[PDB]
């Protein structure tokens, strides 16, 4: 009755994988990136907008800056497919042979950029100035405003310098586009573009070129912040110039003296040398942080006359105790305040704080002069904790925050805020708060209480509500139009499997209006004028397409402006030759909880049959595997698995994202113990609904959390899973960083019971005695989850005698990048199932 | 014939510039003409100087992301005339339809501009062309959706080209197998000419071949054959096209060149070439 | 935490250009392995024409090769290859253009020329050079 997979040779498997990748259907390899819309005067030509973005038009394997003219009065019956015009004439932006310096390659690994060339850029609208980093250094060009829009590509101008290392993180000053800033050799620098002069404002890094001896850093994000909170900057420009022209820059200075150091092999294997990282493991000490200003004054010709740098009149750690992280920070649009978001250590109390620039005084070591600065501060200057969010599960960190430029109402301060711990779901709120003052005496030090600078709420109006949530992470934002009192956002109001665009009046919280067509998942970006928007969407059965829409309608009622399809920038492909799109389903558990999923039913199926199955699994938080998007290019190996006769079952059990807090809050302090029961419950269900599932031959397979879950299944459910192929697993939980483990697992001092039963390396005696029931894969250069985790597991297997197999990827970090390591990963994957399942 | 075929009489087709194949003919009256060498058809109401020019798809496509969703379906022409001169135009396309395997709605006509490209729907699809009423003079060609370069194995009314070189009691054969396009044929003939490789005409495959399908070239007389398996794929006339080199060195009057599918070993095309048929 | 992304790679088309020069009876061949493009041929044609070299048309590889592969140039022993390997990779047009030269005294009955995959030993190309092409 059963069905036995065909046996192939090793070269045969290599050939079928090479063929399945050749038949991919000529993917674009990149969709148009972040856009910018620039209006044009109508008398200048037939077009009305110019649209700038990033992409690779299949020509080169190099992401590049492109633009397109948005026509005027396009005719309806015929589809218009906009061009992709080059903007930099024959300028390659990847380094020679595609090898990056260690700083920028580590940053690319932190951002997961798998493309070469210009990855991001900074753009000043008024001057129309483009500034970016390409090859090994900074470049800039001008197309927008006074220069007049271009027709032919033009040459980018290299910014000459005298620094040694690489110039990181360029940022154009909004108040004046003649200057910019950057990070060099772990310190901060400000430079001019016209006069070519530079200046250094921070003196923290010795430059001794040894991570061990120079721990301090200024205006740069540490590791745990980059990885587990997704903030890739440490400096921020003040958007207004104060009156000589004075400019401000808020930045942070980190002190990593007491952070534990570890060694990681380097991409140069022959040297047999390692690189050291400040890696704070769970329970250890995080670095010391602080916030500092850095003024600088210029004259009419653009010369930096003075350049000071100030600090809080009290030690940062004194005004704000129980503060472990700086999630986000920035200014308001008038320049009257600088704000930041503080997280405590258990990650259960986030709070917005508002800081006036007047609280920053120059660094005066002479105690006599310092007591003069602490005397000259105005009375109404003090920190303002506008908002505080306390939960019982954990605080997910949002970027969504939009303060309104206040008129001469000295008491009030109104802003939107996507709060999530109030109802259990991420919803927008319009909150107005009165900035109460106390007229502190900064000369005498103060030990702040729990409610020192907390200002009382005047109103708190929910704008959205229901059993759904507003997209707030992974680069999702909101667009607020203050001429019509609206707010555009993205959420899952329709169904948890789709991302749609919405709009609602933030003055009167009326009815929400969807702006995208149902049946797809949309990733869209508005215009700054709120008349056009581009949407990138797809579905399970359709590859992505990128259309541009134009909001038309009567000007008196702006809420109901109808979205008109204007033009297209990319069409679907449908991947016809060998791709059967999976089928989404959903079931209930015995605890009455709805879960979703998908199944790749085997090709060439026959009734009264049974196929070997492969329960693909990630299971970890902040990841949703089942949604109505095109999985055809991301996970196509699962289609190849199905093409041979395997039945792939994906299931997003309790713990995943996009379903609220109380749903995700099932992992708290029980990580590992609960996610498998949802996988086996959702695997036995498919045995009822469908009949081709052979529960005798059940595999399991994951990566970096599913690798951890692959091992937990084989321990807890040895009779359900025959084999188990773990990938870059997390074996011991006491050797992972603070930003992630403490969020969910509550440092071992408190959860030593759960750390024991969650670490899979401490239960090695329950693994199978029989051979050929465990494969292990890990990358050698991995710095996210180090090779130690696999290395310590193998050590525990030998102390008990259990068999295993192992595959190491020497030139691969946490993500398989080169194709030869990708092919060899899949070729060896099929071969294990072919023989031992 | 190369001249436009009309009821009154074939109009003399004068070439302006052979380095770009600029032709220009005078429609002497109203009515409906056609040219088979290009596969074009025209329906006009006056006597008008029409200007026909060839141009490669690639140089207009280098900016647009078209080529990953719609596949090139025919030769891309360039038409010039007065506005109220041409009523109907019929653009050729090599896509096979006779079995109805592919739908008759997925076709489109290209209309290039500085903005981008406009993708019109033909007024009528026919087993060898697409109809367009009242055209706006631009570079125009036929497009087919579904990116069938690897998918849908859409039938292609392909053709086969044979080129030869004698060189003192020897013979060497260049065998091209391409989609049906006048631009590709012309580019191949040009590039072969500067090598003294002259063409010889032979009936094409009378069946609908498939995209990306392998085709083993062989013969009865055992000779030298360089690429055993050709492909049936599309590549712009400005590039170089695959073919097969055959050192036939004929010692017998009839050499039966032949090609065979690789998937099902079915025989498709055969042609026996004799001496004397050359110069 | 995000699931690691396996990279996607597609092979590309390519051509192989054969050039020759005859001094008295010795032949110097110039073999070019280059991705199939337009500008590169009409550039390399002039670059070789400067040194009185000329082209000889031979079919390109049918298979789609990956960018970054290495290929052993093999023949029958009567040839001399100063570079024994070729490399398929994009190249800036205004910059230098790599090739492999071959020295042979007298061709006579024609010489074989083969490219072979370094990693798997695949015969992905061939050419039976004869004096007729000269």
């Amino acid at each position: 009755a059963r069905f036995c997979v065909q046996k192939h040779s090793w070269d045969g498997l290599r050939n079928i994988i090479h063929g399945s990748r050749k038949s991919s259907g000529l993917i674009v390899s990149k969709a148009p990136h972040d856009f910018q819309f620039v209006q044009k005067p109508d008398e200048s030509g037939p077009h009305s907008h110019r649209l700038y973005y990033l992409g690779m038009p299949y020509g080169s394997r190099e992401n590049s800056l492109l633009y397109s003219e948005i026509p005027k009065k396009v005719r309806k019956e015929a589809l218009l497919l906009l061009s992709w015009k080059q903007m930099l004439d024959h300028f390659q932006a990847t380094p020679h042979h595609g090898v990056y310096s260690r700083e920028e390659e580590l940053l690319r690994e932190r951002k997961r950029l798998g493309v070469f060339g210009i990855t991001s850029y900074d753009f000043h609208s008024e001057s129309g100035l483009f500034l970016f980093q390409a090859s090994n250094s900074l470049f800039h060009c001008r197309d927008g405003g006074k220069n007049g829009f271009m027709v032919s590509p033009m040459k980018p101008l290299e910014i000459k310098t005298q620094c040694s290392g690489p110039r990181m993180d360029p940022k154009i000053c909004p108040a004046d586009p003649a200057f910019f800033s950057f990070i060099n050799n772990n310190d901060l620098w400000v430079a001019n573009i016209e006069t070519g002069e530079e200046r250094r404002l921070t003196f923290c890094h010795q430059g001794s070129a040894s991570v061990l001896d120079n721990p301090k850093s200024a205006g740069v994000a540490t590791f745990v912040i980059q990885e587990e909170f997704d903030r890739f900057t440490g400096c921020w420009w003040c958007p207004t110039a104060s009156w000589l022209k004075t400019l401000r820059i808020l930045y942070e200075e980190v002190d990593e003296s007491e952070v534990e150091v570890i060694h990681v092999p380097s991409p140069a294997l022959e040297e047999r040398k390692t690189d050291s990282y400040r890696y704070p493991r769970t329970g250890s000490k995080n670095p010391k942080i602080a916030l500092k200003l850095a003024e600088l004054q210029t004259d009419h010709q653009g010369k930096i006359v003075s350049s000071c740098e100030k600090e809080l009149v009290q030690p940062f750690s004194s005004l704000f105790p129980k503060v472990e992280y700086i999630a986000r920070a920035g200014w308001t649009r008038d320049g009257r305040y600088a704000w930041a978001m503080f997280l405590d250590r258990p990650q259960q109390r986030l709070q917005l704080v508002l800081l006036p620039p007047a609280l920053f005084i120059p660094t005066l070591e002479s105690e006599a002069q310092w007591q003069e600065a602490a005397r000259a501060i105005p009375k109404n200057v003090q920190p303002f904790i506008i908002y505080e969010e306390v939960t019982n599960v954990w605080i997910n960190v949002h970027d969504i925050f939009h303060p309104f430029p206040q008129a001469e109402g000295q008491q009030d301060f109104c802003f939107l805020r996507a709060n999530e711990c109030k109802t259990g779901f991420c919803h927008l709120y319009r909150v107005t708060v009165d900035l109460k003052t106390n007229d502190y005496d900064w000369t005498e030090p103060l030990s702040p209480a729990e409610d020192e600078f907390k200002c009382p709420i005047k109103e708190e109006v929910a704008l959205t509500s229901g059993e759904w949530e507003v997209l707030s992470r992974h680069g999702s934002k909101i667009w607020v139009n203050e001429q019509t009192k609206l707010v555009y956002f993205q959420g899952t109001k329709d169904t948890p499997l789709e991302h749609h665009l919405y709009v609602v009046s933030y003055e009167s919280a009326g009815e929400i209006v969807r702006l995208t067509t149902p049946g797809f998942s949309h990733s869209c970006s508005m215009s700054q004028n709120f008349d056009m928007f581009v949407s990138h969407y797809s579905s399970v059965s359709t590859p992505p397409c990128v259309h541009v829409y134009k909001l038309s309608g009567p000007d008196d009622d702006p809420l109901h402006k109808q979205p008109r399809f204007w033009a297209s920038m990319m069409e679907a492909a449908s991947c016809p030759p060998d791709y059967v799109p999976p089928e989404i389903f959903h079931f209930h558990t015995r605890a009455d909880v709805q879960l979703y999923g998908m199944i790749y039913k085997p090709h060439t199926l026959q009734p009264g049959r049974k196929h070997p199955t492969v329960l693909f699994v990630y299971g970890g938080p902040q990841v949703q595997l089942v949604n109505n998007s095109f999985k055809g290019i991301k996970y196509l190996r699962l289609n190849t698995l199905a093409s041979l006769g395997y039945a792939v079952v994906v299931i997003d059990g309790r713990g995943s994202c996009q379903r609220g807090l109380h749903f995700e809050g099932a992992l708290k302090n029980q990580m590992g113990q609960v996610e498998i029961e949802d996988q086996v419950e959702g695997l036995q269900y498919v045995a009822e609904k469908y009949g081709f599932i052979d529960l005798s031959r059940v595999a399991i397979h994951g990566w970096s959390y599913g690798g951890f879950l692959s091992l937990m299944g084989l321990i807890h459910k040895p009779q359900v899973f025959k084999v188990a192929i773990a990938g870059a697993p997390v074996t011991v939980w006491m050797a992972y960083d603070t930003g992630y483990t403490e969020r969910y697992m509550d440092v071992p001092e408190n959860n030593q019971q759960g750390y024991e039963a969650g670490s899979v390396a401490l239960h090695v005696e329950k693994l199978p005695n029989e051979p050929n029931r465990l494969l292990i894969l890990h990358g050698f250069l991995d710095e996210n989850v180090h090779f130690f985790h696999t290395n310590f597991l193998v050590s525990q297997l030998i102390r008990a005698g259990k068999p295993y197999q192992l595959q190491i990827y020497p030139n691969e970090r946490h993500s398989i990048r080169c194709r030869e390591s990708g092919e060899h990963y899949e070729v060896t994957l099929l071969h294990f199932l072919q023989e031992h399942l | 014939d190369d001249d436009f075929w009309g009821p009154s009489g074939p109009v003399s087709t004068e070439v302006v510039d052979r380095e770009r194949n600029l032709y220009r003919v005078r429609l002497p009256m109203a009515g409906s003409y056609h040219c088979p060498s290009t596969g074009l058809h025209f329906v006009v109401t006056r006597a008008v100087t029409i200007e026909i020019g060839f141009c490669a798809w690639s140089q207009f496509l280098h900016e647009t992301p078209l080529q990953h969703s719609h596949m090139v379906a025919g030769p891309l022409f360039d038409i010039k005339a007065e506005h109220g001169a041409v009523t109907a135009v019929c653009l050729p396309h090599f896509v096979s339809l006779q079995e109805g395997k592919v739908d008759s709605s997925l076709f489109h006509v290209a209309h290039f501009q500085d903005h981008g490209m406009v993708l019109e729907t033909p007024a009528r699809v026919e087993p060898h062309f697409a109809v367009l009423e009242n055209p706006s003079f631009s570079p125009m060609g036929v497009l087919l959706r579904m990116i069938p370069a690897v998918g849908h194995f859409i039938p292609i009314t392909s053709i086969t080209l044979i080129y030869y070189r004698l060189y003192l009691e020897d013979i060497t054969f260049h065998l091209y197998l391409v989609p049906n396009d006048c631009t590709i044929r012309k580019a191949i003939d040009e590039e072969e000419l500067k090598f003294q490789f002259v063409r010889i005409n032979k009936p094409p495959p009378v069946d609908a071949l498939y995209v990306g399908s392998r085709y083993i070239v062989s013969s009865s007389k055992e000779v030298e054959i360089l690429p055993k398996e050709l492909e049936l794929c599309y590549r712009s006339p400005r590039e170089s096209q695959l073919f097969s080199e055959i050192y036939v060195g004929n010692i017998g009057s009839g050499i039966n060149l032949q090609l065979t599918d690789k998937k099902y070993m079915n025989l498709i095309w055969e042609a026996l070439l004799k001496p004397g048929d050359l110069r």
